[PDB]
């Protein structure tokens, strides 16, 4: 008839293969594609989405205390507030979110995110903060005078309760660290007799539509069930 | 204003509403299509200082309230998409912040135990459940990755009122609405509530509306 | 160039959902019930999205060891529909209606591709109800949502050798049609059957 | 001659398989379709009947 | 389906073989072909180098 | 008429790059990291060249002795990224992410194409520096290069008979780039990991 | 003369310079593109009768003069082509033969021992290095074949320059500085010194320069 033979690599099952398979039950006509709202095309759609960080990093901190950072009259003045490690594959405040959990099934990821802090204070309550980022391989900033000096931003809390904070190419692909974002308090905390002292600020990382991942691996989130 | 049926919302700056997924509620190509158009305002909840957060499974949170209430307990399929306004009154003197998320198919988890949550857990009718562990959504996912979801925030700082605009989310066409809940109105205190010598209440109204009813 | 990142493309790998032993000489076989819900490495990328919809491609790899014989199995799918066999010489394994696959061990591995089983549009992945008007009913458990049972037996006689055959079943899901994503679980899984969480 | 290589899924029975199979009286020529009263060619042709 | 038939030289590794093999790690895309300096296209261009 | 000494016609010889025999009853199984370092055929032709781009063609060649069973195998190739087995019965063997592949003995030998996995534009084979900052890390190997690991296991469970396995796998890199020709060395190598000589 | 942005040589028969790999230094498809391009000149070299050779490995060999000195230790990628002037001043009356070769990725190799070659023996620094067995290249290579890589000949009798022209050799896009070193700059004198009443010093000066310097 048709004279074959077998090439090496015959009758392996590959689990990544794709191969037109034989139906079980052919002429089963399928319930057919009714219009549902929201679908999802690309897994990017998901990481473009913001998300909260855990921004206070700090030891007795559980559950709904480490999305917050309590700021008030007893803050040091000026000291520091916190440093945001950027490290998606690493443990940080960047662990869990939707660029955290995501980018744990990829192993060579890239891209640009980009910050959005915001303050939860009452209206009347004033205040400067210098929100610095650090390149990767820059010194974290430990006093505000080396600080200023990196790729900062003086945000005040009157009109501007968000700020849009962009980070540039990072390309991270071992503890391996790529960059901070350390946040220092430029002035003291004004808040009237009436309001309380403590104010609350909440950031939200989200990557960009440049944001590229690859090389699927399968993430080190779960790992070890009744019934 | 925001005039549907016979009653109605007198506010004042109405917030940028979310229409949920990029949709807006239409019909499918008997329906009532004017008495169900309305309004139904839930209690004020005490909300302080250390308020976990509130969930409203709907459309179980309305199987009891006019028009809607006996539309479900004569018929057998509804088909109606929902406009939920929360508007959290509160002076300029006031801090906190809220997560008003609207949760499609918000399967609960009970905390330290294999067991199933019961009818008593799931379905509470008009008057809402309070979370046990915001942090996690008592279902063990994370609150931090909660804004996937429909979501506005009430930050009371910038604005008090989170308008959205909830569609059909369902893989069939028409769905038995006593035994299933779509969509999970959640009402999350992420900053909390904070002020010195009133560190009383700041109620928040809960607005819910279905729109584009059908039923068979 | 983010074509990797793709739904289809983020889903479809052929990971083991199901691992039984069966021993000859659940009585002798195995009856294993088609749900993402087994392996927490493939049930937590499926409890990303809610509403999912995907013709499976089940791959069924089966060794053998002695306590080497050529043995010949039946593969039948019975869908949600038809019972079930319950021994292994009922009369069920010889029904027509159901797509069985025989194959042997000898041969490269059964591959059968069940389409999309329900009647709903989508699987859903996550459901907020119960299942039956009776209050007890099993809550998070759609009826729609089931795909069936893959009863897989051993179609030879008894021999004089008493051996352990191994079955690892693959499925690969295509065409996927995936809709409104969800937050990544962070805590641990309990059952199976729901998702409550430890603490 | 044709390079070719076994997929997964080969030399197995599928009973609800679609695949031209090998006559076993080629040329033996059948009775002709002589009309016959009453055809069915779908199954809700039964059901539709009272 | 399509009648087929063995031919002598089947289902041997030939280590000189040039086929078309299954890839392991299907839709990665690759890191692009970024100019280096200085290709080399043929072995003689080594050769004729003092 | 010069087309054979084309540089993709002068590497793509699919040698021997590794053959290791694992015993039956680094624990009853072997793990082979893919790199050129082994033989040193092999490796003085790739020690010509400064970078080097190739989509490898693994070849594994499995055959058995008793001290004869049909025996089932898994090839599961772990890129640089996710973790490797330790044992031969862990959680990472039935890992979907993987790209594993299954065969017998019985079968004409295991094939698949392991793609250019670099994050750079080009193997470093020749690499002067360091890999991390610390002043111990390891001279002249380039993190980037690394392509990942080559676990096998038998797919069995224990059976009475204990036997030896011998793997031999085989490379042909194929579409071959490469840049910089370098001088062809002299004096013998002494270990795989960098480029010292006797004298 | 060769100006590069402040300081220069003024040499006199500028020999035919090597454009290496036949590319040349263009910047990618910050910067600062005019202060880092200039000649650092190293220290004259003692070649006499009995040298064996000195390696120079960039950019390890400018990590502490200058911008370029200061803009790697502040950055985290450059990405440099280079060009390299050699000169070496004699009168007719000596004699010897150098052979200028820029090796790109010349990873060494320790004489007896299968121990990796420690930081303290790669990177030098300005000072640069003096070859162990110049035959093999300290790598096991052979040193008659080594003409395959960029080279330019310094034989006395002809010319004393030789100006190589070298080109970002690189996988990679942008390369972390101080730890990874491209090319290693190479001056074996294959063919001695000799003079008998002077066998004393014949002096080598090499002078980097940096070309299209980018950072980030």
């Amino acid at each position: 008839g048709v004279p074959t033979y077998l090439l090496p690599g015959s009758g392996q099952f590959l689990t990544t293969d794709d191969h037109s398979s034989a139906p079980a039950l052919p002429c089963f006509n399928p319930t057919p594609e009714m219009h549902i709202p929201g679908q999802v095309r690309n897994m990017l759609e998901v990481v473009q989405v913001e998300s909260m960080m855990e921004i206070n990093n700090t030891e007795s901190a559980v559950g709904m205390e480490r999305l917050k950072v309590d700021i008030s009259a007893l803050t040091d003045v000026d000291q520091l507030l916190f440093n945001i490690p950027l490290d998606i594959q690493l443990d940080g405040p960047l662990r869990n979110t939707l660029v955290g959990n995501i980018s744990r099934y990829y192993t060579h990821w890239s891209g640009s995110l980009e910050m959005t802090f915001m303050f939860c204070g009452s209206f009347m309550a004033a205040g400067k903060l210098i929100l610095c980022y650090t390149p990767p391989g820059g010194s974290c900033p430990t006093t505000r005078e080396t600080a200023m000096l990196g790729t900062h931003i003086v945000w005040d809390f009157g009109l501007q309760s968000s700020v849009t904070l962009i980070i540039p190419w990072i390309s991270g692909s071992t503890n391996a660290n790529v960059g901070y974002v350390t946040c220092f308090m430029q002035t003291n905390l004004i808040v009237p007799s009436e309001s309380s002292d403590t104010c609350s600020l909440i950031g939200f990382i989200a990557a960009k539509d440049d944001f590229s991942l690859r090389l699927m691996r399968d993430s080190p989130d779960i790992g070890q069930l009744h019934a | 204003q925001l005039k549907l049926g016979n009653s109605a919302i007198v506010t004042q700056e109405a917030a940028n509403y979310c229409c949920a997924y990029g949709e807006w509620p239409n019909y499918l190509p008997t329906q009532p299509e004017t008495a169900t158009d309305r309004f139904y305002t839930l209690k004020s909840v005490k909300w302080e200082t250390g308020s976990t957060g509130w969930w409203w499974k709907l459309p179980d949170a309305l199987n009891n309230i006019g028009m809607f209430g006996q539309n479900v307990q004569h018929h057998y399929l509804y088909r109606s998409g929902f406009l939920i306004h929360v508007q959290c009154n509160a002076t300029k003197f006031h801090q906190g912040a809220l997560l008003v998320v609207a949760i499609p198919e918000h399967q609960r988890g009970a905390h330290n135990t294999n067991t199933s949550p019961g009818f008593d857990d799931i379905m509470k009718g008009e008057e809402g459940g309070t979370f046990n562990h915001p942090y996690v959504l008592d279902d063990g996912t994370s609150l931090a990755c909660a804004t996937i979801f429909p979501h506005q925030w009430i930050n009371l700082r910038t604005n008090n009122s989170a308008t959205i605009v909830l569609p059909w989310m369902n893989a069939a066409p028409m769905d038995f609405p006593l035994r299933h809940n779509q969509w999970t109105l959640a009402i999350i205190p992420v900053v909390p509530l904070g002020t010195r010598t009133t560190s009383s209440m700041v109620p928040i109204t809960v607005s819910i509306a279905p729109m584009c009813c059908e039923f068979n | 160039g983010v074509s990797e990142t793709l739904v289809e493309n983020f889903l479809s790998r052929a990971a083991l959902v199901s691992k039984r032993s069966f021993e000859y000489k659940d009585k002798n076989f195995f009856k294993w019930t088609i749900n993402t819900r087994s392996f927490v490495q493939l049930r937590r990328k499926l409890e990303l999205f809610t509403y999912l919809r995907f013709d499976a491609e089940i791959t069924i790899l089966t060794t053998v060891a002695v306590n080497l014989p050529d043995l010949t199995l039946q593969a039948m799918f019975v869908p949600t529909g038809a019972l079930t066999p319950e021994k292994q010489d009922s009369f069920h394994w010889q029904s027509g209606s159901n797509a069985s696959v025989f194959f042997k061990i000898s041969d490269p591995p059964a591959r059968i591709t069940i389409p999309f089983m329900c009647i709903n549009s989508a699987y859903s992945v996550f459901y907020d109800g119960f299942a039956g008007f009776e209050k007890n009913g099993l809550y998070g458990i759609n009826p729609a949502d089931t795909i069936g049972n893959l009863c897989v037996r051993i179609v030879n006689e008894h021999q004089p050798v008493g051996f352990t055959v191994t079955v690892r079943v693959y499925m690969k899901p295509k065409h996927i049609k995936a809709w409104a994503p969800r937050p990544p679980r962070t805590l641990p899984y309990m059952s199976i059957a729901n998702a409550n969480y430890k603490g």
